[PDB]
RNA sequence: GGCCAGCAUCAGUUUUGGUGGCAGGAUAAAUCCAUAGGAAUGUAGCUUGCCUCGGUAAGUAUUAUAGCCUGUG
RNA sequence: AGAACUGGCGAUGCGGGAUGAACCGAACGUAGAGUUAAGGUGCCGGAAUACACGCUCAUCAGACACCACAAAAGGUGUUAGUUCAUCUAGACAGCCGGACGGUGGCCAUGGAAGUCGGAAUCCGCUAAGGAGUGUGUAACAACUCACCGGCCGAAUGAACUA
RNA sequence: GCAGUCAAGCGUUCAUAGCGACAUUGCUUUUUGAUUCUUCGAUGUCGGCUCUUCCUAUCAUACCGAAGCAGAAUUCGGUAA
RNA sequence: UUUGCUCCACACAAUAUAGAUGGAUACGAAUAAGGCGUCCUUGUGGCGUCGCUGAACCAUAGCAGGCUAGCAACGGUGCACUUGGCGGAAAGGCCUUGGGUGCUUGCUGGCGAAUUGCAAUGUCAUUUUGCGUGGGGAUAAAUCAUUUGUAUACGACUUAGA
């Protein structure tokens, strides 16, 4: 059966402004700006108010309904992250060779260099995506801290580093070392 | 100064009031009221003032336009013809640009030989005082 | 229903669903003990531990405490005075207000009361209350009471612990020949503090029962004399 | 009824077909990629190949077994006087 | 085809041993008078032993919809026999006339159970007295307070192989 | 109804227009198809790259020069799309091929001709909306041909000029507009109106 | 073991290119383009010691004509 | 990548002509071996359930009121 | 008088439009009108909470300042 | 495979099934006009990219015969159904809490506390809570489910059929 | 394979009148790697030299996944001609 | 080369239709969105309006479009010039300056038309080549034969020779 019309609904706080065109999604707030093109979906939004959006979708099978409820967690992850802003943080943990993991300019690019995994000679560059920012914390040795505005770019950085580090041709039951993601949370933390 | 914009689509609504034009079958070019809903594809429709019978019929079969009026849901043809002609419907449509294109088209259609020869002729007087507007100023 | 669904995870124990004929059952003994003893106290018993329960339960005999759904008691009781039991009976199910339980007695009011002030059992610092206390966990080799008794007196935390330390406690664990161990002091909760759940599941984890337990008792019933006094021991 | 003993092609099949050269100057159908910041470079020339005779080379190869040890080499002589510029052609990129 | 609703009247050929013999009545939904009158035949045998030469037909009457421009739900009650045994159904037909509703339901039958004319059996149709009665969500969900919707991608039919507009999906 | 009908490739679905501009050609009709790297075939992109290297396996064992001929460019796929759709072994079939032309971008004079298109083979109007669909250009890309980025520059071009050309033509049809407008109630545009002119 | 296509080879080898073999190649490339400015100093030195048209324009025009006579444009009918 | 083979859609006249004689066969075994109710039914989601089956309760009174005198 | 044709009035066969008069049926069912009831996808009114400023939430109420259903005629 | 009958082909063109002994159509002189059969009407190809109701997306769909085989099944594809069950005494999903007492039941043995095992598998207290569903420990601890309960608020689950 | 067994289902009208997936049990040369180191009528002429191509049902080489996979090696499986 | 060849101004022979007969009449992008007009604070802005087809828009009157007289505007338009700029995807087209000469149905007049006999496409383009018509500009090569051997079965290839 097709649903005459299934909504949901975009809660925008006190200080973000959403901007929406033809399906491109500009939200815009204290910690930046994000865009995203959503011109694959058919799918339709609505200003009901100021601090309210309601993305709907007018004659929708079951494949289509299943890409509203999508649309809008993409955009709340977009308010969350340019209101609190993810953190993603990560913990390389080694057992005889110490992982050396530094940021270096390259070509005018910013890089995680992983040095030394596992004494290989090899050195891995992760180039760091666009508004991620790599920070080390001092307070906690070995740990690694990816922030930024788009959920997504640091999630896909973290699992970048978490994938260049992968132990190949050994017992990983034995071989404990890599680079792992230990705690995804937000920038703020706490409102 | 910062608010939310949201580009939204003014879509025709298929509702209770909405009135259709029917154009294909016995009422081509009629206007009709919706009255009831019955499904996605098709609905029950009623022109009274136009000479439409009381049917169900194809969304397909009719345009919406952009013309709404009050109306209850499942009025009889009596109660949808005096709101017709409360809000002013038929007036409303001929007003619209749409209906002006539509009774142009069925004006150009008539025309008889001499009146596309006076046509002609009065389309290049019109085109002579054009002209001497343009390059002026 | 169509396709691609949740499957439902069963699995082979022993106890089954209990279904419509329990709540009757809690139903028709309210009712009978509404019937039989005088006194009716609401308790709320929100978190309680069943060790507890059952010695508050066993503290006397000749009177019965009835728990359940809150709806089929506020029900068996009566919403209001068109469907009520028993003359200003309502008054009662208004006053049901989470888990509540039924003290149907004939002890005088002044004995229930008094036993309501003053019974106190400690309990798990429970989340979403002010923290009662401020435990640092020691830096070094956790050990099983996070250093309220010595280290020589304590045991080592499991090292199966530590992925709940490290993932569900958020606390920055490593495994040192064995031994659960952080580089540094780490101070779960602060005096004062609105504890969140993970709070609050740390210190259940260290057996920290800092807190306490009391019945938090509101109005009661007097059958004979058929009227609710408002006690409020909270 | 298959191959009885697997052995590969005698011949190469890109080097089809094996017909004589269109032309003796073989043409350059391809020219390093351009890189507009180095100065303006020509990229190839044309001489005569004269013969070859016979080189000892003084092979400083680090890693290998005849480092630091004389080596004989047969080499290729390309006679090349000076090419001397006559004309530009300009080329256009085209969807053809 | 294009359904008409009849009765079919008929009763057993009168005997010395019985005059004025009981008589039955169908309502059936056919495109004619020929297939209902077949149709009423088919469903006598079945239901008891009457031949088709044994009995006669004693009147055929087409039957109209009282009010056929009234949206009706409709609960129609059918028995088939595809693809793979016997079966019942209960469907809701949010509709105009019974017809119609029939109509509508053989052709949901010819799409979904891939079921013929002669495999589909009418049991009853009933006009739901009271919205709250309707038991399927994709009629009840037309049946809603103030109900509105577009019709998004509007397609233009174009009598013309040959356009000097893109065309456009609006309203 | 024109003598040549230049058809713009773009948002048209690729057998559609094929059959369209085929049944146009052995009609008498000149057509000529550009853009034809915009145009759009039904199916995930997969999907069609999948059924080209099937049509690609195809070629003569024994001599691979004289098989079938694996044209890559957007316009030779449309090409081959439509040359399936005429008796191409005839004289009649040849005949009315030679009426077509069809070309990647667009190249002179064309981009100074009216462009039109085919509403019964637009992917809009006919494809379903959500369904995947291919667009040529990046498959001939995908499979061989290799001036896309040739065509995308000179089309950026193109769109540059068109862009200055239309921006004068606005303005001169304001112009126009407002001297219509300026006579719009005179008598003889009154005498018009009543004509439905 | 891994050929010539080989991602793992090739990715060593364009790290590699950047250093010590880009830095010679353009290094090279210096020093022969100032053996060129050598070559035309010296060149010009020893030399101190001492449409488009008509033809065009009537060749495209016939060409075209030509075309359009015979029936054999690629561009126009 | 290397897209295999894909067997043909296009039937032959000897495989059609022999699914005929297949079928036929088929049906005159099953016929041969051939040679060797508990639904009532009356819907549970029908609205009307219990008005016809009032209905036709009542109707049970016919087969054994009248046939005697 | 030879060849090829056009139009008209006809005859035979046929194809495609415009229009008229009847007969039947539940002497179409309807729509429409009159009336008697009824309900909710409850209209006005009324009560009340919420107030972003007269709107808003759930009750009450069967035509009222909207209508609809059914029966009968 | 045998019997009995009847049709088709032989001697036979024509329309259709792209093609063709066995299929569908079809009363063979020469023509004209109309109408058709079987099959079709995107283009090849004469003929609706007709109207209408649904279903389907196939990383080699289907266009095809079917009481034909591979074919009985497998699928967190989609759709329509049937039966039964639960639900304002609060449904499904989530968090949160309880998840107890005899008791570390008996035997075993280095240890075995519900969870290496063998047999019992009961009682109490209950809103509910197995002499324990699994992770776990050398044993315990802890966590977990099944089972209750708090918050939320209205439909949901299971097996089958097409 | 034969002969059983059980029964998800089927038949249905009687689930015992019968069918019947999966699962399983008896039969096959002696429980302590000894023998069983052990041969038994192809009514068949195809087969090698050179040389090409295709198949994937992959032996190797490439990349993966699962294993008491410590390492080394190996085994099983996936994409892959 | 009786000056062959080429480029400019006319007169006709031969003319040629895979099929001229008012005009191929130029944004881009989206389609669950856009076009146009306007405003500012120049935005994913506000306001208005439009589609629902090109059934449009431009042209379109005259002997297949003649000969003349005026009025009103100073517009449009043709032709041969000329000014400047733009276009290299296959530009070979687009825009613009100025004068020159026509036309003007924007408006009103005067004369002609017949007999193609009641229809017969009733021929209205250019398409070019050319016997010629009178003004310009231009003044080479290739092959064979000889030769070479970087080549070669023969052709072919690569050289050299006033």
């Amino acid at each position: 059966m097709k649903y005459i019309q299934t909504e949901q609904q975009i809660e925008v706080p006190e200080g973000v402004t959403v901007s929406i065109k033809s399906r491109i999604v500009k939200v815009v707030g204290p910690r930046g700006t994000l865009t995203k093109n959503l011109k694959h979906i058919d799918v339709t939004f609505t200003k009901v108010n100021n601090q309210l959006i309601k993305v709907a979708v007018h004659n929708g099978g079951r494949k289509h309904v299943a890409a509203l409820r999508t649309v809008k967690s993409l955009v709340d992850n977009m308010i969350t992250g340019v209101t609190k802003g993810y953190k993603y943080k990560m913990r390389y943990v080694y057992a005889h060779f110490p992982i050396n993991v530094n940021i270096v300019e390259k070509d005018g690019a910013k890089f995680i260099e992983v040095r030394n995994f596992l004494g290989d000679k090899k050195i891995r560059n992760v180039p760091v995506r666009d508004g991620v920012t790599i920070e080390f914390s001092t307070n906690v040795k070995d740990e690694i801290v990816l922030s930024g505005n788009s959920v997504e770019d640091v999630s896909q950085n973290a699992a970048d580093l978490q994938q260049i580090c992968r132990v190949r041709n050994k017992d990983i039951r034995k071989f404990l070392d890599g680079i792992y993601v230990s705690h995804k949370g937000f920038i703020t933390e706490d409102l | 100064s910062t608010d939310s914009i949201v580009k939204a689509s003014n879509w025709r609504l298929v509702e209770v009031g909405r009135v259709v034009l029917i154009k294909k079958g016995q009422s081509a070019g009629k206007l009709a009221a919706i009255v009831e809903i019955i499904d996605q594809k098709k609905v029950l429709i009623d022109g009274p003032k136009a000479g439409v019978p009381r049917q169900a019929i194809n969304l397909g079969q009719v345009v919406l336009t952009p013309l709404t009026f009050a109306l209850p849901r499942g009025a009889r043809t009596a109660t949808v013809s005096k709101k017709w002609a409360a809000a002013a419907v038929c007036e409303k449509w001929a007003a619209s640009s749409w209906a002006k294109k539509i009774a142009q088209r069925e004006r150009r259609a008539a025309l008889t030989d001499f009146e596309r020869f006076q046509v002609m002729v009065l389309r290049k007087q019109k085109r002579y005082t054009v002209k001497k507007a343009l390059a002026k100023a | 229903m169509p396709r691609s669904k949740r499957s439902k995870l069963v699995t082979l124990a022993q106890t089954d669903k209990k279904g419509r004929e329990n709540k009757e059952r809690i139903f028709d003994e309210v009712r009978e003990a509404l019937d039989t003893y005088r006194y009716v106290w609401v308790l709320h018993l929100d978190d309680v531990r069943t060790p507890v329960l059952q010695e508050i339960r066993t503290s006397w005999a000749g009177s019965k405490l009835i728990m359940g759904k809150r709806k089929v008691l506020q029900k068996a009781l009566g919403e209001k005075r068109e469907e009520e039991y028993k003359e200003n009976l309502y008054q009662l199910s208004k006053l049901c207000s989470g888990v509540t339980g039924l003290l149907f007695t004939d002890e005088d009011v002044n004995t229930v009361k008094e036993y309501f002030k003053s019974y106190v059992r400690s309990d798990y610092s429970r989340p979403n209350t002010k923290a009662p206390l401020t435990f640092t966990i020691p830096e070094g080799i956790v050990y099983s009471r996070g250093g309220q008794i010595p280290a020589e007196e304590d045991v080592p935390m499991i090292h199966s612990l530590e992925p709940t330390m490290r993932n569900k406690f958020e606390i920055p664990t490593k495994i040192k020949a064995g031994k659960i161990t952080i580089d540094s002091p780490y101070l779960v909760c602060t005096e004062g503090e609105k504890l969140d759940v993970r709070q609050a599941l740390i210190l259940k984890q260290f057996g920290i029962a800092a807190s306490e337990f009391k019945v938090k008792v509101s109005a009661y019933y007097d059958n004979d004399s058929s009227t609710v006094e408002s006690t409020n021991i909270n | 009824s298959h191959r009885k003993y697997e052995a590969p092609r005698h011949g190469h099949l890109g080097f089809l077909p094996r017909k004589r050269a269109a032309s003796i100057r073989a043409r350059v159908k391809a020219f390093p990629k351009d890189d507009r910041s180095k100065p303006v470079a020509l990229t190839s020339f044309l001489g005569y190949k004269a013969g070859m005779t016979t080189i000892v080379r003084d092979l400083d190869r680090p890693g290998s077994k005849f480092h630091k040890r004389e080596v004989v080499e047969a080499v290729t002589v390309v006679d090349t006087p000076p090419v001397v510029v006559v004309g530009v052609v300009g080329y256009v990129e085209t969807p053809r | 085809a294009h359904f008409k609703e009849y009765q079919v009247i008929g009763r057993r050929l009168p005997t010395e041993s019985v005059p004025e013999p009981k008589l039955f009545r169908m309502r059936i939904f056919a495109s004619n008078e020929v297939i209902a009158k077949s149709r009423y035949w088919y469903f006598l045998q079945k239901l008891h032993k009457v031949k088709k030469a044994s009995g006669e037909i004693v009147s055929i009457n087409q039957i109209n919809e009282a009010h056929p421009t009234k949206v009706k739900n409709f609960g129609v009650w059918v028995r088939y026999d595809s693809r793979s045994g016997t079966h019942n159904m209960y469907k809701e037909i949010r509709d105009v006339s019974r017809v119609a509703a029939v109509e509508t339901l053989y052709q949901d039958m010819a799409a979904r159970h891939r079921a013929r004319f002669r495999s589909i059996h009418i049991l009853k149709v009933a006009e739901i007295e009271k919205t709250a009665d309707v038991k399927r969500q994709y009629v009840k969900q037309f049946l809603t307070k103030d109900l509105k919707f577009p019709l998004p991608h509007r397609v233009q039919k174009s009598t013309k192989t040959f356009s000097y507009k893109r065309p456009s999906t609006f309203y | 109804v024109e003598p040549v009908v230049v058809i713009d490739g773009k948002g048209h679905l690729v057998g559609r227009l094929a059959s369209v501009v085929a049944k146009q050609l052995l009609n008498g009709q000149k057509i000529v198809v550009v853009r034809a790297e915009e145009l759009n075939i039904s199916g995930e992109f997969f999907r069609n790259k999948l059924k080209y290297h099937d049509f690609l396996r195809k070629a003569t064992a024994f001599n691979k020069t004289r098989g079938p001929f694996h044209f890559r460019a957007p316009s030779r796929i449309f090409y081959k799309a439509l040359r399936g759709m005429v008796s191409h072994k005839t004289a009649r079939g040849k005949a009315a091929l030679e009426r077509l032309k069809v070309f990647e971008g667009i190249p002179p004079p064309y981009d100074k001709k009216k462009r039109v298109v085919v509403p019964q083979a637009l992917r809009v109007l006919r494809l379903k909306p959500g369904r995947k669909y291919t667009t040529l250009g990046k498959l001939s890309t995908s499979v061989g041909w290799k001036y896309e980025d040739v065509v995308a520059k000179l089309e950026a071009k193109r769109k540059v000029s068109s862009a200055e050309y239309y921006a004068k033509k606005r303005a001169f049809t304001k112009k126009v507009a407002s001297a219509n407008a300026t006579a719009a109630e005179s008598d003889v545009a009154k005498q018009l109106a009543a004509l439905g002119y | 073991a891994k050929s010539l296509r080989a991602s793992s080879h090739l990715n060593a080898k364009s790290v590699k290119r950047r250093g010590v073999f880009q830095k010679a190649v353009d290094a090279r490339e210096q020093r022969i383009s100032d053996k060129l400015k050598e070559d035309l100093l010296k060149q010009k030195l020893e030399d101190l010691k001492k449409w488009r048209d008509g033809r065009h324009h009537t060749y495209k025009k016939a060409k075209l004509m030509k075309q359009s006579k015979k029936k054999t444009s690629f561009t126009r009918f | 990548m290397r897209v295999r083979k894909r067997q043909s859609r296009r039937t032959s006249t000897k495989l059609k002509e022999g699914i005929k004689k297949k079928a036929s066969a088929h049906r005159k075994k099953e016929k041969k071996m051939a040679k060797k109710k508990k639904d009532p039914g009356i819907p549970s989601n029908f609205p009307y359930k219990a008005k016809i089956l009032e209905e036709i309760e009542a109707k049970k009174m016919k087969d054994l009121e009248e046939r005697e005198l």
